[PDB]
């Protein structure tokens, strides 16, 4: 039949106000005050935000109000705060016992603050190398926004193949989360003096470098 | 959802 | 919350039937029927494909079947077929104000062999610590099915405070990659006996564990 009408957006700003309208029908969103809201960040599970048009579990944010106009409700998101860059989703009673969901909003948070990332650069430690492997990875953390670029270095000459980048997961904030590693073994590991990990990040640039000296 |  | 438990990855091919599984946390459990179960597809809404344990809605082909005993509702697709590929969600009513959520499964379709987890566990830097940070890195390598859960202790007591996990990738051997992390003080690392990083990946089951035998 159909599957309620939201719309792919509500950008609002730090504080500022965003309210998100969720079209349905007579045969739902008309006839039935069972419209559920729920609030999933990327992959996640979904929680119950809104659960009765308006009404939250004792456990949601102080102000996600909620309210119904006719066939369109909505969800006031008022508290602009950023955890919740996120997909929204609407949810009615129609007939016998059937649920229908949303199209899905996707909420965003606009002027947050620039994060340039925090690059911890590791060595094989001990366990790794007793097995005779040594591979070496690249935290790349903490960071706004997500586009970022890792280039390691054997030590000049880049050792950029046996790398596996893997990018970047927003974390328990909305700041990123990247890694990146070189598969070493112990032989390579202990040639060539240093290896470098450099994290370019909206310009600006971060290279670290492990050596073969430490305490393990 | 739960409802009933 | 995530009260209830389910399979990271689940997993078979065009034929092979799956059984999921949302395992409850809850001493309330059995004084319930309410267990419904959420299919959802790649930028898709959730589709309640399950009501109460038993009972498909409309359209959900009686090949998807719910069954619950002692904590563990259950789900069975009763023969994989390609666009099943989804994440699998378990919803309990719990109350009111408190309408709760498994983790999600993901059931995939194998077109390559499976992979278990290669969790190579780091620990704190000696130049790391040289600025009184400590970090420990837990890189999981080399996955397929692309879901897993990563979880974190010390002492035999879980540390679910200090983590991060990233989202498994895909690296130019079409095997999947993820991080994880715990980020914090020298304080926290020295004075404790182990540090061991679980992970568990569809069966398999590897915690790899480090020691603060740290010099300086």
């Amino acid at each position: 039949p159909s599957a309620l009408t939201q719309p792919p957006s509500a950008s609002g700003s730090l504080g500022q106000s965003v309210t998100i309208s969720c079209t349905g029908t007579s045969s739902d969103v008309g006839g039935y005050n069972y419209v559920s809201w729920y609030q999933q960040h990327a992959g996640k599970a979904p929680k119950v935000i809104i659960y009765e048009v308006n009404k939250r579990p004792s456990g949601v944010p102080d102000r996600f109000s909620g309210s119904k106009s006719g066939n369109t409700a909505s969800l006031t998101v008022s508290g602009l705060q950023a955890e919740d860059e996120a997909d929204y989703y609407c949810s009615s009673y129609e007939g016998s016992d059937n649920f229908v969901f949303g199209t899905g909003t996707k909420v965003t948070v606009l002027g947050q603050p620039k994060a340039n990332p925090t690059v911890t650069l590791f060595p094989p430690s001990s366990e790794e190398l007793q097995a005779n492997k040594a591979t070496l990875v690249c935290l790349i953390s903490d960071f706004y926004p997500g586009a970022v670029t890792v280039a390691w270095k054997a030590d000049g000459s880049p050792v950029k193949a046996g790398v596996e980048t893997t990018k970047p997961s927003k974390q328990s904030n909305n700041k990123y989360a990247a890694s990146s590693y070189l598969s070493l073994t112990p032989e390579q590991w202990k040639s060539h003096r240093s290896y470098s990990c450099q994290v370019t990040h909206e310009g600006s640039t971060v290279e670290k470098t492990v050596a073969p000296t430490e305490c393990s | 959802q739960x409802h009933x």
